[PDB]
């Protein structure tokens, strides 16, 4: 749910 | 810089940005999208050390798909320039960093399609279909579909074949729910309606049904871009912050009439 930014 | 004290450390530093919106909608019968908007918020938590340089970068179309904010307030951390870069030194742990809202490209995740067929004066047929508008990698959450009842309501029968759905007779509604629902997809409930006789002069009004979801994106069509962090005393780069994001969108009034 949390990604990462890219 | 009375936000954030000056001896803060940490070894492992990191920050989460929340992406939180609620999209609202009022639908016409015949599919016209008479009014709609998102209201959003990023909330932030940081947990940097020192006193380090952040700057914010979004889809801001005015800076792919890139999207068009009406009008938005900042958190006083924030310095106000119009190149329209985000630039704060941010409080420790959460914060609300800003607050926007739009009213153009909004990506609508439901489409709700009803249909109504009276039989003589003794029942109503009803079926509503939802389809799910966005990748279909993506699943909604918590969707509720709330389909008003009239007063003089006997008794209801339904069947769908996803979900679980009951009549709540007090809140005159069938309230359909759906854990989970997928992108690029379809479902409908039928329902049958046994009505009590009434005073044939007074016609329904019909309130619209309206649904409830939750979905991993942003309907305004925001995307973050980047988080830059500079500490210029400290010795870590921007590339030794762990960075992470998540979006969070619900329905508003979210409203279709039949």
């Amino acid at each position: 749910q949390y990604k990462s930014i890219l | 810089i009375g936000w954030r004290r000056e001896g803060i450390k940490y070894r492992r530093n990191e920050l989460f940005l929340d992406v939180l919106e609620s999209v609202n909608l009022l639908m016409s019968p015949q599919g016209q999208v008479l009014s709609a908007h998102v209201s959003g918020r990023v909330v932030m938590k940081s947990y940097l050390s020192g006193m380090p340089e952040c700057k914010f970068g979004m889809n801001d179309k005015i800076v792919k798909q890139s999207i068009a904010i009406d009008d938005c307030t900042f958190h006083q951390c924030v310095r106000l320039s119009k190149e329209r870069s985000i630039s704060f030194i941010p409080p420790d742990g959460e914060f609300e960093l800003m607050r926007y809202r739009t009213t153009k490209d909004i990506i609508l995740p439901f489409r709700v399609i009803p249909l109504v067929r009276e039989v003589g004066r003794t029942k109503l047929e009803v079926k509503v279909v939802i389809k799910s508008n966005f990748k279909p990698s993506l699943l909604a959450q918590k969707i509720e579909v709330r389909i008003p009842t009239p007063l003089n309501t006997s008794g209801v029968q339904v069947i769908c074949m996803k979900g679980k759905a009951k009549y709540k007779a007090s809140e005159n509604a069938i309230v359909w729910k759906i854990k989970r629902m997928a992108g690029m997809k379809e479902s409908q409930i039928s329902a049958e309606i046994e009505l009590l006789p009434t005073n044939d002069k007074k016609k329904w009004a019909r309130p619209p049904i309206s649904m409830n979801f939750e979905v991993p994106f942003a309907p305004s069509g925001l995307k973050v871009r980047y988080l830059k962090v500079f500490e210029p005393k400290l010795n870590y780069s921007d590339h030794d912050v762990i960075k992470w994001v998540r979006y969070i969108g619900r329905s508003g009034i979210y409203e279709t009439r039949c």
